[PDB]
């Protein structure tokens, strides 16, 4: 039980803090949405009633 | 792609056969290192011990959130450097003079006392006091106790030599001595412990001479007992299987053609007529005997890794199946087969002899949950007065081998029905006779055929000499606490019917050529590689609160890196390969939890953690020795405190009370020009953030133009080092006064100054002597040639 | 809808949606889409398109022309997410309810 | 919106899964095992849509 027995937990906390503080100052640039189309058709075989 | 680890284990054992003589347990001579102090004296009976930077590492914390992190970094890096100079060394050597018909032995360890004459400018009245100091430096002996309760309590002799220097050096050497003499013991205690651990009297440890009894040695922090081996149970089955596989490279099977000839001779049928027994063993192959032998031995050791047979048939039968089941029943002992397999073969046997029953009904009526009672009932029926069928069995073995090891051993079953004599041992009776014949949807077997088959499965009795050495050399190298482990990789306990039948009919046994010391030398390696990781976890990761069991998976990447790094160096290839080969059945999370539990039960963290904790307060106490200072002060028209004028002519020390302090640096560095001017106009200002400064002590002869305290380029920006200047007041020139001209000429309008500065003054030369400890090799010498057993005497 | 083989293949190999943008980028994109929709809607309220002047098929075309003109006069040409969405899936709606939307 | 923001997919190739299955499911060849064949007859061409 000494200050050396906390290095891993301290590194975990520091990693989380640096991730948060890097995300805070990151510039946001909204990307234009493209590639929207109706191309999700469904195949299959017809029933073709007999008579 | 499972064969890539086969050669890995082979190479691990091959490199294990290499000596690799590590120089552990053996110590070496060492001397205390010398620091620098550069002392001087301004006037009579006052001597100044100026502090000089010792180690110049450590980088400031940019986050500025904490101050203790800076000190921790300094201490950790300094002691990482220091611990590399006393890896396996004890301080024993020191510079004596003699002890011959003059005064007793006296010591000259610090800077020579003669050299102080030209450094301190001593007068005649005090130089006469120097010889008495030299002649009063006697050496005092004492005793100190070493060893813990688990080890032996011993006593070693020590010395307390005087030397000249600063108190800081004394504290440094005290810390070094405390750190360097942990886990020490004498040979006479280690020999007693070793003899107590080896109970057998065949082993004879080399007797100690009189001179080697008080010699000093180094022992590990904590011994490897059975407790450590107990906690490795969840993954022990993999180690047992791969230890058997890597050491059993042969098998003693008689060629199949010979048994075929024997059976044909024993048969009571005409050659030209057809009997299915002789036409079923003809299509048998023995290429895979080795794998079945390994599995057989593993089933013999662990009582829960019982062998399970896989039956290609589903509901119907086949001519080969009946004869193979009979061979298994008559030749493979029942203790090494699982309950399901026993019940299946018992049902196959019982179907033919039953009056009305078939196979499909007997399976369909029964359930796999309680097949043990069914197996017992079938065995009882088959051991009656109407039918008798000998069921192969085996007994335990207590015998072992003499060898040095630190764990107990236990009894195991034997993978063959031999009872140390040629005659096998069965469970019910050694006679074969039937009331009627055997029929099951056809496939008639005559009564005499079973009796004939009984006489062909015997062991030749000649190979019994080699059949037991592998076996006794198998009850002498496997820890007894692993015999209750579970099974993690199921396929290690599975084998098809034909292979098992061929193994049983061929009468094969495991064999090996390796010795006994090789296997214990590998088990010790596994234990050591577990203990290293346990110690590292205990000295780094052990922390109750703050992301314990309830932590996100995100942190696992951080946690696992240290374990992987420790597993990545040489000498740990066995455990690393076993881990990375079977990750699917044993995920890393359970391994990490098991290691944490092992380290948390009980384990010495390391000698270095407490040492670093002890050095951190030292770093706190004396800043100047480590070349750092906090709370610099900027102001114009400074005022000197006139208390340090008694030692220096000009000094950067002031006593101004601050007003309107700045939070930290890199802020004043960029506010605005003519905006910070008001800050210094209202009064002195202070910069909290710690810096990296070096003091320059100059005689009153030259100057060092630093002039870089403040750089004027559109802003009053500070520097990054802030070198200062001191001019020493020596006896040569201490009545004249300096005009203070050459102290602001190389400066700017705004002056950078220091608030606090610590130095140690001494009134008499008798206070220049301190103490260090040593070993006194004369009475407790450093050991050599560690304890060994006796063999090759010539 | 998905084939059994496709779902089984997706589940056999450990598969999961993967992105490359931060939260801020997504929020800004959604805000831009909302702002464009709101501006177009507020601009379209000045001109008058009653349902009794044309047939149910021609009124839709007049609405398309008005929307394109309004987008051209004031806004900078981007992609007009809502316009593309309504164009690409107008065949799955009977004309009356498309006009209602 | 989900299609626009979900650019790629992460998945272990079927080559590794086949090796893992071969290691875990140790069965002799020519023994009429169907799980191996069924796994072999698969592909991961369409993972984005799913």
């Amino acid at each position: 039980m000494a200050s050396t027995t906390r290095l891993v937990n301290d590194r975990k906390q520091l990693e989380q803090q640096v991730k948060d503080d890097a995300r805070i100052l990151a510039d946001a640039r909204g990307l234009n949405i493209t590639t929207v189309a109706n191309d999700s058709a469904t195949g299959g075989q017809a029933i073709r009633n007999v008579g | 792609l499972d064969n890539v680890i086969k050669q890995i284990e082979a190479l691990s054992v091959i490199v294990n056969r290499s000596e690799k003589a590590d120089d552990a347990q053996i110590l070496g001579p060492n001397t205390y290192k010398q620091l620098l102090e550069h002392l001087f004296s301004p006037e009579e009976n006052v001597y100044i011990l100026l502090p000089i930077q010792a180690y110049t590492g450590g980088v400031i914390d940019r986050r500025d959130a904490s101050f203790s992190n800076f000190a921790y970094s300094i201490a950790s890096k300094l002691m990482m450097e220091l611990s590399a100079a006393t890896h396996n060394k004890i301080f024993t050597d020191y510079t004596r003079i003699a002890a011959s018909a003059l005064g007793p032995e006296i010591s000259t360890e610090g800077m020579p006392l003669f050299s102080l004459i030209e450094s301190l400018e001593l007068t005649e009245a005090e130089t006469s006091r120097l010889p008495v100091i030299q002649d009063s430096m006697v050496i005092q002996k004492s005793t100190a106790t070493v060893g813990n309760a688990q080890q032996g309590i011993s006593t070693i002799n020590i010395k307390r030599v005087p030397f000249v220097g600063s108190a800081f050096q004394q504290v440094i050497d005290q810390l070094l001595w405390e750190y360097s003499t942990t886990s020490l013991t004498t040979k006479e205690q280690r020999r007693q412990r070793i003899t107590e651990m080896v109970n057998d009297r065949r082993i004879m440890i080399q007797k100690l001479t009189l001179a080697e009894k008080p010699q000093v040695m180094r022992h590990v922090t904590t011994e490897i007992n059975n407790d450590l081996f107990f906690k490795m149970s969840p993954v022990a089955q993999l180690y047992i299987y791969h230890l058997d596989r890597a050491f059993l490279d042969g098998v003693g099977f008689t060629p199949l053609a010979e048994k075929q000839q024997q059976l044909q001779l024993q048969l009571k049928t005409n050659i030209l007529t057809a009997n299915l027994i002789r036409s079923a063993i003809n299509g048998m192959n023995t290429e895979s005997n080795l794998e079945v032998a390994i599995k057989m031995m593993q089933a013999a050791q662990l009582h829960r890794a019982s062998i399970e047979i896989a039956f290609p048939m589903n509901v119907s039968l086949s001519p080969e199946i009946i004869v193979q089941c009979f061979i298994v029943w008559m030749s493979i002992p029942e203790q090494l087969l699982s309950d399901r397999s026993n019940f299946i073969i018992a049902a196959v046997i019982w179907a033919g002899f039953s009056a009305d029953d078939s196979y499909a009904d007997i399976m369909r009526r029964s359930a796999r949950a309680s097949d043990r009672q069914n197996y017992d009932i079938i065995k009882a029926a088959l051991s009656s007065r109407k039918f008798k069928l000998p069921r192969a069995s085996t007994t335990l073995f207590d015998e072992n081998e003499p060898v040095v090891r630190r764990y107990q051993i236990g009894r195991v079953y034997a993978p063959f029905p031999v009872d140390r004599y040629g005659s096998p041992v069965y469970s019910n009776c050694t006679k074969v006779e039937l009331a009627s014949d055997y029929n099951a949807e056809g496939f008639t077997i005559r009564k005499d055929d079973f009796r004939a088959l009984q006489a062909v499965l015997r062991i030749d009795e000649d190979r019994a000499a080699d059949m037991f050495t592998t076996l006794r050399i198998m009850i002498s190298s496997i820890p007894a606490v692993w015999y209750d482990a579970e099974v993690v990789h199921y396929p290690h306990t599975a084998v098809e019917l034909e292979q098992l039948a061929a193994y049983g009919l061929t009468g094969a046994y495991p064999r090996t050529n390796h010795s006994v010391d090789t296997i214990v030398k590998t088990v010790n390696n596994i234990s050591a590689t577990y203990s290293t990781i346990a110690q590292m976890l205990s000295t780094i990761d052990l922390d109750p609160t703050r992301y314990g069991t309830s932590e996100s998976i995100d942190k696992f990447k951080i946690a696992w890196e240290n374990v992987e790094s420790v597993l990545n160096m040489e000498g740990n290839d066995f455990v690393k390969t076993i881990m990375y080969a079977y990750e699917d059945n044993f995920p890393k999370k359970d391994f990490y939890m098991m290691l944490k539990q092992i380290a948390s039960d009980g384990q010495g963290a390391h000698p270095i953690a407490a040492a670093i904790d002890q050095l951190r307060t030292i770093v706190y106490r004396e800043p100047e020795r480590f070349g750092y200072i906090d709370s610099v002060i900027l102001t114009h028209n400074p005022d000197v405190d006139t208390a340090y004028n008694r030692f220096f002519h000009l000094h950067p020390i002031v006593t101004n009370q601050p007003s309107n302090t700045i939070k930290n640096a890199q802020l004043w560095n960029e506010m605005r020009l003519e905006q910070q001017v008001e800050h210094i106009k209202a009064g002195p200002v202070r910069i909290i953030g710690p810096f990296h400064v070096t003091y320059n002590y100059l005689s009153e002869e030259e100057d060092m133009p630093a002039t870089s305290h403040i750089i004027m380029k559109d802003n009053m920006i500070l520097n990054d080092h802030l070198t200062f200047n001191f001019v020493k007041r020596e006896r040569r020139n201490n009545k004249k006064r300096v005009s203070s001209f050459r102290y602001k000429a190389v400066e700017m309008y705004v002056a950078v100054r220091i608030s606090r500065f610590q130095l140690e003054v001494l009134r008499d030369l008798h206070d220049l002597v301190r103490s260090r400890t040593y070993l006194d090799v004369s009475k407790s010498p450093l050991a050599t040639t560690p304890i060994r057993v006796v063999e090759y005497v010539r």
